[PDB]
RNA sequence: AAGCUCCUUCGACGAGUCGAGUAGUUUGGGAAUGCUGCUCAAAAUGGGAGGUAAAUUUCUUCUAAAGCUAAAUACCGGCCA
RNA sequence: CUAGUAACGGCGAGUGAAGCGGCAACAGCUCAAAUUUGAAAGCUGGCUUCGGCCCGCGUUGUAAUUUGGAGAGGAUGCUUU
């Protein structure tokens, strides 16, 4: 029914109801009672419907009920294909560990090796990974795994088609099986994905369908825009979008949290009121936001794409893809209906840099209808010499414009679609022109003959 | 003295203390 | 251990054709006794 | 009852105080340094700068108690100091 | 012709002796004993341990040797042998001990360096095959 | 960081520019006399992870010694040499530490650091006060330095067992027969 | 060409390969003939 | 080119001993009875080629008669990478 | 012999106490474009170019003195040559 | 000014020195036991010393070429007892 | 104490350790490798009404911060002069 009718412990209840949720949605009710008990649990949920709190709750109270310690090592490992989504289960996380004393990480790729590895070493107890780096910090880094008594796979069904096949199955294969609970998620059903589950649950699962099988992928009632920008004037061109489409509504998705954050902070110094939704607010402020913007009438909001996923999308009159979009099948089709949002004219538009125009071929493969808009340059607001004196003296400014550069090339690095989304045509001294920098901050753009006389290995403790 | 000998004997000198039997 | 059919096979592939019939002594001039030792 | 197989959990009672250490028929002298040990002592107050005074004055003079805005401010705030730093030298000085 | 083989029928040998780096002098003299007896051999010495066994290949790849004679110390105190096939051939490993060498002045023979020797086995050499291998290496 | 430039380029001395300058200053300090004084090092990087500063009271000498045999081998090294003249030529300062500079098919080269311990920027710095004391006088002579202390085997393990500790005050302990009251 | 719509599109041997005694993989490799070279 | 980079250097040249302490007497003393970043030019070997490697300078000026050279040899190389 | 329970040990600072920064790297690639090559490198370097392989692993052998350290000779002036080639 | 904590940020460590050959010296000590001279002359998932027949050099433990520092020890000399 | 053991020996003369163990005494640190760069902040001399003025050294580097079982920088909150 609601959170209360369980019997979770009154540190964590309190956690529950300063979030806001009282009442338990699909997923929530029908996992969570058998998760407590210690049965495996095999979802097939779509991200959004609660599946976030219907894991961490039954891992946060196996640490609770059990007095876990930083000394123990990790208790619990949820395992998420990329670092956006990565980072929206650590706020979530952060929130249901308000009270306890247990400790919790993220360990992402991208990211530093050497700070995630004093980390580990130090001893977090729920850590949220992504598999290419969990894999390496499993195999090399000394830290303490022997107690791990949860498992958690969030959207299965991302992960093999990014390319974790055989890194998953070294996964649970380094991990320790014994007194375990494994749970799984996956919004489509594959053939990779029970070979997952074979490998990893035990004999006996638990399957809940709380699936959306009324998918309406609209095929031909469509229409999508973009806009051929350079790379430097990307933000440029969203500013004089947002001054001059003011009066209105706007929603705008970007691909990292933490350029969310540092547009945010801009756009009050450069006097535009933006609405923001990013991870590092409370989950009652993120809430009290949507609902003024959701009753508003002009305004305009700051998101991330994989929070619009989850969030239920009002009547607007632009929906605007700035940074690339985490799934493109899923912006064109969902995205795009949205935008069109029932009876009211909306537009959805996307940013494409001159290197991105394969995307064009890929949107003539599914045969969908593009508008290109012109935008004279005459009407773009040079605000480049502000904002490079802002960021050359504000040191707050200078802090989240270096993280939101380095999280955006970092989700550009890790995208499913490498064909089009390439960091390797993407001239990084113009991209961080657009985030307000002339040199650009150093980043890592990348995270025949065998031997004579020799034989295959056949013995020896080579570890 | 050095500036840095100072500062660790200002903040962690050496205390006065006894241990009962 | 002793894989004695591999042992045999491995020696195939470094025998030389030491034999009277076409090889002379100057060749090898390697001799083996009759008494064990 | 131990589910971690902890050899220190038998032996309890990450930051720990750094230049203290909270403890909790006899011989006289033994008697006698129990009462130095736990005579009471003088807290040593320190005090803000009168400059500093005058530098957090002028904030709220402007601002109010919006913290935000305090530390966003560039004239009033020229070492530009966080809000948690800002709103610890305020509850120091008495302007709450 | 480049084998400097005068015969009907040549036969392409070569060997490349080797010493690892804590040989003693005992062990020392073994290598100039052999060596100078084997006339179709290379010295080399101070083989690193650090290394893996099959750099010991492209070493006489390098050289042109088909056989390989190492010498392997251990604990400054232990030799021990190795015979081999370099390319792909078969190899061996001994423990030798008990030695004595042509410095040491209670042998009282001599021969010319270089001279062709017979080779005198044994019985055992052809009726087991453990010994068979190692007789034709 | 220009003196990780410098480091790198001390490892590559028979390159074109390395073999260049080091010819050029070798035909410069033979013309020059056996000890001289340098107002710079020659390589300021090596001599500032030796000690040097540039503070009233540290010098700069170079000096030049004839290389060969002396079979005799001289169980003294020529960079023992090195400091040995120096310290004669300036009995009033103290030794630091020396460094090779250069050399030729008679002569070699070094650079030698030295200390005033009667100038009172050296007297009030507690980085390098401990050479005012008189336990310092003469370090080269009695083998205190680094050259010294090679030559001298004062390294720990068990290849190092005669000498690590004094070679001849551990022979004569070991050579005393120790004999006490009740026996 | 692209297959399908949104996915990405799909993408010096001085050994040969035989079984060994055990059963296994086994690499014979070239074999080196013994000339002295001209150095 | 000489004397065309000095018309521009002079202007940016760093205060003397002399009126640094003037400047701190001036703050000074108005604090007994609201600036931006100086523009200097920036001197000083280790710290320019760390100048040079954050590439946080514009312009170069290398002395060509460093007398132990190997201080100045990388410098045009390092610029040009 | 005796069993202990055996713990996991903190990452000892003192790993790699050479180098495997980039910065380094960056420094000695530059060094060795800025000074040039010591005698025996032009003569590997040739030999290296015109496909005589198997002498210049030797020659680097007998004037480094050990074949791990001519091994790893060789392959840095392989990389130089290599690199040459493209930017020529 | 200082200590701790945390981390979507970094982390630079000593070269004519190791080492290879050779001669002298020295040691219980031809991994030269160590040192010195001569010729050549390094590395960066590096280097040193060990452990191991265990099947390949698996593993173990430290970081050299810069420096300081009381006490326990010696004492046919110095001021005395 | 190991121990006249290991080791080396015209294997004759002989030479001859060390680790472990019980004690005595106990104490840990300084640099070079970094850009203070929003301010050479450092130091020797001289004149001095002793209070603070000049010259010079020094950017080819003098202070502060750091020294690899570390550290830096942010952030956060307690604790120290």
């Amino acid at each position: 029914q609601e959170f209360s009718e369980l019997n979770l412990s009154e540190k964590t209840t309190k956690a529950i109801a300063e979030m806001g949720f009282t009442k338990m949605t699909e997923i929530q009710r029908r996992a969570i009672p058998p998760a407590l008990a210690g049965k495996d649990v095999l979802g097939a949920a779509k991200t959004g419907s609660g599946k976030t709190l219907a894991f961490l709750i039954p891992a946060v109270e196996m640490l609770s009920s059990l007095r876990f310690k930083p000394r123990n090592g990790t208790g619990a490992i949820v395992v998420t294909p990329t670092r956006e989504l990565a980072l929206q289960i650590f706020g979530v996380a952060r929130e249901l560990m308000k009270y306890h004393s247990q400790t919790y990480g993220v360990v992402i790729g991208g990211a530093n090796r050497r700070a995630e590895a004093e980390k580990l070493g130090k001893g977090v107890n729920l850590l949220i990974a992504t598999p290419g780096r969990l894999l390496d910090h499993l195999q090399n880094t000394p830290f303490v795994f022997k107690n791990l008594k949860s498992l958690i796979i969030d959207e299965a069904d991302r992960i093999l088609e990014i390319g974790f096949e055989d890194e998953m199955r070294q996964i649970v294969k380094i991990l320790p099986k014994e007194d375990r609970q494994t749970m799984l998620f996956s919004a489509t059903q594959t053939t990779k994905v029970e070979d997952l589950a074979r490998i990893s649950l035990r004999p006996g699962p638990l399957y809940i369908n709380v699936d959306e099988e009324k998918k309406y992928s609209t095929v031909e009632g469509l229409e999508q825009g973009y806009v051929v920008v350079e790379a430097d004037k990307r933000f440029l061109l969203l500013f004089s979008f947002l001054k001059k489409m003011a009066k209105k509504k706007i929603i705008v998705f970007f691909s990292s949290c933490n350029s969310v954050k540092y547009y945010s902070e801009l756009l009050q110094y450069i006097d535009l009121p933006v609405l923001d939704l990013h991870g590092k607010q409370k989950q009652q402020k993120r809430t009290n936001t949507f609902f003024e913007f959701c009753n508003a009438k002009s305004g305009t909001l700051i998101c991330t794409d994989v929070a619009a996923r989850g969030l239920d999308i009002p009547q607007v009159d632009w929906i605007v893809q700035f940074d690339p979009p985490d799934d493109p099948r899923d912006y064109i089709h969902r995205v795009g209906r949205t935008a069109r949002g029932n009876n009211g004219k909306g537009r959805s538009l996307l940013f494409l840099q001159p290197c991105e125009l394969g995307f064009l071929a890929h949107l003539k493969a599914a045969k969908v209808p593009v508008v290109e808009y012109d935008f004279p340059k005459n009407k773009i607001l040079n605000v480049q010499s502000q904002l490079e004196k802002l960021i050359s003296t504000n040191y707050y400014l200078n802090q989240s414009a270096k993280e939101g550069y380095r999280s955006y090339i970092h989700a550009y690095a890790s995208h499913s679609l490498r064909s089009v989304f390439d960091v390797h045509k993407l001239d990084l001294v113009k991209v961080a022109k657009s985030f307000g920098f002339s040199t650009p901050p150093r980043v890592d753009i990348t995270l025949g003959r065998r031997a004579y006389g020799s034989q295959p290995r056949q013995g020896g403790r080579y570890k | 003295v050095l500036e840095k000998t100072k500062k660790r004997l200002t903040h962690f000198p050496q205390r006065k203390y006894a241990v009962k039997a | 251990i002793n894989n004695k059919e591999g042992l045999l096979t491995a020696l195939r592939r470094i025998q030389l054709d030491i034999n009277p019939k076409t090889t002379p002594f100057s060749f090898h001039q390697s001799v083996v006794a009759s008494k064990r030792t | 009852s131990e589910s971690d197989a902890v050899p220190q959990q038998q032996q309890q009672e990450n930051h720990i105080r750094q230049h203290d250490l909270e403890l909790e028929s006899k011989p006289e002298v033994l008697r006698a340094l129990e009462r130095e040990a736990t005579r009471p002592v003088e807290k040593t107050v320190r005090h803000q700068s009168e400059r500093e005074r005058e530098w957090l004055q002028r904030l709220v003079d402007k601002h109010g108690d919006d913290v935000a805005a305090m530390a966003r401010d560039r004239k009033l705030n020229p070492y530009q100091q966080t809000a948690s730093d800002i709103k610890r030298r305020l509850k120091k000085a008495g302007l709450l | 012709d480049r084998s400097n083989i005068i015969a009907e029928r040549k036969n392409k040998q070569r060997v490349l002796v080797l010493s690892s780096r804590g040989v003693t002098y005992r062990h020392r003299h073994l290598l100039n004993d052999l060596a100078s007896m084997l006339p179709h051999g290379r010295k080399d010495a101070k083989f690193d341990t650090k290394s893996r066994l099959y750099e010991l290949c492209e070493l006489a790849e390098l050289y042109n040797c088909n056989n390989v004679l190492f010498f392997e110390a251990r604990k400054g105190k232990d030799l021990y042998m190795w015979f081999s096939k370099v390319p792909n051939g078969p190899t061996v490993k001994f423990y030798a001990q008990n030695l004595h060498t042509m410095e040491e002045l209670h042998f009282q023979g001599n021969c010319l360096k270089g001279s062709r020797p017979i080779l005198s086995f044994d019985a055992a050499f052809e009726q087991e095959p453990y010994l068979k291998v190692i007789k034709e290496l | 960081g220009a003196l990780k430039y410098l480091e790198e380029l001390s490892k590559k001395k028979q390159s074109d520019v390395v073999r260049f300058l080091l010819r050029v200053r070798c035909w410069e300090y033979r013309q020059l006399n056996v000890i001289h004084r340098a107002s710079r090092p020659s390589r300021p990087d090596k001599a500032r992870r030796l000690g040097y500063k540039a503070k009233q009271g540290y010098v700069i000498y170079r000096v030049r010694v004839r290389r060969g045999g002396r079979q005799l081998k001289y169980q003294r090294s020529l960079r023992a040499t090195a400091e040995e003249r120096v310290g004669r030529r300036c009995s009033n300062l103290r030794v630091l530490n020396s460094y090779w500079v250069n050399q030729d098919s008679t002569y070699k080269y070094y650079e030698v650091i030295l200390v005033d311990p009667n100038h009172k920027a050296i007297r009030r710095d507690p980085r390098i006060n401990w050479i005012c004391n008189p336990v310092h006088k003469h370090r080269e002579c009695r083998g205190l330095t680094s050259t010294g202390k090679k030559s001298r085997g004062l390294n720990k393990g068990h290849r190092f067992n005669k000498t690590r500790a004094g070679r001849r005050k551990t022979w004569k302990r070991h050579n005393t027969l120790s004999l006490w009251r009740y026996r | 060409e692209i297959l399908e719509p949104f996915v990405d599109p799909p993408r010096d041997r001085n050994y040969r390969i035989e079984k060994d005694a055990n059963g296994g993989i086994r690499y014979v490799y070239d074999e080196i003939d013994p000339v002295y070279d001209s150095d | 080119l000489a004397a065309q980079a000095f018309k521009l250097l002079n202007k940016y040249r760093p205060e003397t001993k002399q009126e640094k302490k003037e400047r701190l007497l001036r703050e000074a003393t108005a604090i007994k009875e609201v600036s931006k970043k100086p523009y200097t030019v920036k001197y000083g070997l280790n710290h320019v080629v760390g100048l040079i490697e954050n590439k946080k300078a514009s312009l170069v000026l290398i002395a060509n008669d460093v007398d132990p050279i190997e201080l100045v040899v990388f410098l045009p190389a390092l610029c040009r990478k | 012999g005796h069993k202990t329970t055996r713990r996991v040990l903190k990452e000892r600072p003192s790993r790699r106490k050479g180098a495997q920064s980039k910065r380094t790297q960056f420094v000695r690639s530059l060094i060795r474009e800025v000074a040039g090559l010591a005698p025996y490198e032009r003569r590997v370097i040739e030999l290296l170019r015109n496909g005589k392989d198997k002498r210049a692993r030797k020659f680097s052998k007998k004037k480094l003195g050990t074949f791990g350290r001519a091994k790893r000779k060789c392959e840095e002036l392989q990389r130089i040559i290599a690199e040459s080639r493209r930017a020529h």
